[PDB]
């Protein structure tokens, strides 16, 4: 009797940065995120009349 | 119109498979590729290309 | 040697498993943030005008 | 030939207890550099490799069992066992220098004399490893009288699973395992797990659910129940598996042996002997970690469970009723 083929899957990784999903986001590497408590972004909108 | 092969692929039990076919009663497709990965490059991870 | 070098192939492929299942965690949690901030068409269309 | 003795230079000096952490003060803060196994969070990279984490895999905790060396007659310990059975050491009197008596749970099934249908599977198997049951009872002539006053559970000290059995014609050498996971002899780098027959073991956590907490621990208990059958004294040994804590299981065991208690104490409305009042005892045979599946096996059939990662931690016998 014979072995005729010994086959196996290979899972190719798909990086987030090379998906087109990352077009809808802004990706910044941040070395020490465990140190941060809270982030904050402040807006100022003037409205003419 | 299409373009395919003209002959069958040939698998024959040659001198390295023929010893294990006679003596052990088990043979194998392409003994030389099994031998060139177990003993020649034992740490090579399976890649696609 | 072929027991050693076949055991280092297991422990890498168990640890390529770790990182390449954590790149899925980006793509899931980025998509999960978007679905929490995605109100449907019928609500948002008449607020758009 | 010194290449064969150079292998013992490697393997002995590489395999020693870790030394006491003693650094002279004149050297400086070098003692902080000698603390490696307390470090527990290793750095990961974008593509880590074994060459990056060979130092993380090098620190391992110091685990070692303590073996027990028993020299047994070859009539009691059957010459063929499944190499992971649980053991007991009966002890009555020091008669000779070193001849010891060991009891597998199928061997204590034959000294008991309990009926067939209450353990329907091992009665076939323990009837072929042994004779009618009087091949072992000639060692203990007091089995009619050890059951009356109830001194049999005080003469068993549970020992742990088998590791190796070197069998000769008249005498079998038996090496057990206490304190933890016994290292396997014939298969290298392996670990002997503890095997119980499916018949003796009575599982205790079972729900529809119709929610119980997960944990790290589940403890196998032994039980040994004094009763009477056919107006003759006989014992009954059952096992239990639950990580519920000792305050519940003593109430869980009494609901299992309800009918056994009811049939006995009908008899002592007429005669009350104070020796007869003692009923059972419970030992703690050591912990199993959580979510390990007991793997079913079959031997000749005899269905036999097996518990990987078993560690043995023996306790006393406490008399429940």
């Amino acid at each position: 009797e014979a072995l005729l083929g010994v086959y196996t899957n290979v899972v190719e990784f798909v990086k987030f940065l090379e998906t087109a999903l990352a077009a809808a986001c802004v990706n910044t590497e941040f070395k020490d995120l465990r140190r941060m408590i809270d982030g904050k972004i402040q807006f100022k909108i003037s409205m003419p009349t | 119109a299409m373009s395919g092969p003209a002959a069958y692929a040939s698998y024959v039990v040659r001198g390295a498979n023929l010893v294990t076919a006679v003596s052990y009663g088990r043979a194998m497709r392409n003994f030389e590729q099994f031998m060139a990965r177990i003993v020649d490059h034992p740490n090579a991870l399976p890649s696609v290309e | 040697f072929t027991e050693y070098a076949g055991a280092i192939k297991t422990i890498t492929s168990a640890l390529q498993f770790g990182m390449d299942a954590l790149e899925r965690g980006l793509v899931d949690t980025v998509l999960a943030v978007k679905l929490r901030h995605a109100p449907p068409v019928f609500i948002l269309k008449t607020l758009g005008d | 030939q010194a290449e064969n003795a150079a292998r013992l230079g490697r393997q002995v000096l590489g395999l020693l207890p870790p030394p006491t952490h003693r650094v002279s003060l004149t050297r400086g803060p070098e003692f902080a550099r000698g603390v490696r196994d307390l470090l527990s969070k290793y750095a990961a990279s974008t593509r880590p490799t074994v060459g990056s984490l060979h130092e993380a895999l090098r620190q391992a905790p110091f685990r070692q069992p303590t073996y027990g060396d028993f020299l047994v007659y070859s009539q009691t310990f059957s010459p063929q066992e499944p190499l992971g059975t649980f053991l007991f050491s009966f002890k009555q009197e020091d008669n000779g220098s070193s001849m010891d008596m060991l009891l597998t749970p199928t061997s204590l099934f034959m000294l008991s004399g309990m009926e067939a249908a209450k353990a329907p599977q091992t009665h076939k198997v323990a009837g072929v490893w042994y004779g009618s049951g009087s091949g072992l009872a000639d060692f203990i002539p007091n089995l009619s009288e050890l059951m009356d006053t109830g001194e049999f559970h005080t003469l068993l000290t549970p020992v742990g699973p088998m590791v190796q059995s070197v069998h000769s014609t008249f005498v079998t050498k038996v090496t057990s395992a206490m304190k933890g996971v016994g290292l396997a002899r014939d298969e290298p780098r392996a670990h002997v797990g503890l095997t119980l027959p499916c018949d003796m073991l009575v599982d205790l956590d079972e729900s529809c659910p119709m929610r119980e907490p997960a944990g790290l621990n589940v403890t196998i208990y032994a039980s040994l129940v004094y009763l009477r059958v056919n107006q003759r004294p006989s014992m009954a040994l059952t096992f239990f598996q639950s990580g519920k804590g000792f305050a519940e299981v003593v109430a869980m065991i009494k609901d299992h042996f309800t009918d056994v208690i009811r049939t006995k104490y009908i008899q002592l409305r007429h005669e009350l002997y104070i020796n007869r009042l003692v009923f059972g005892a419970v030992c703690t045979l050591g912990t199993v970690p959580f979510d390990s599946h007991p793997v079913h096996q079959s031997l000749n059939s005899l269905p036999v469970l097996v518990f990987a990662n078993f560690e043995a931690a023996c306790g006393p016998w406490t008399v429940f009723l």
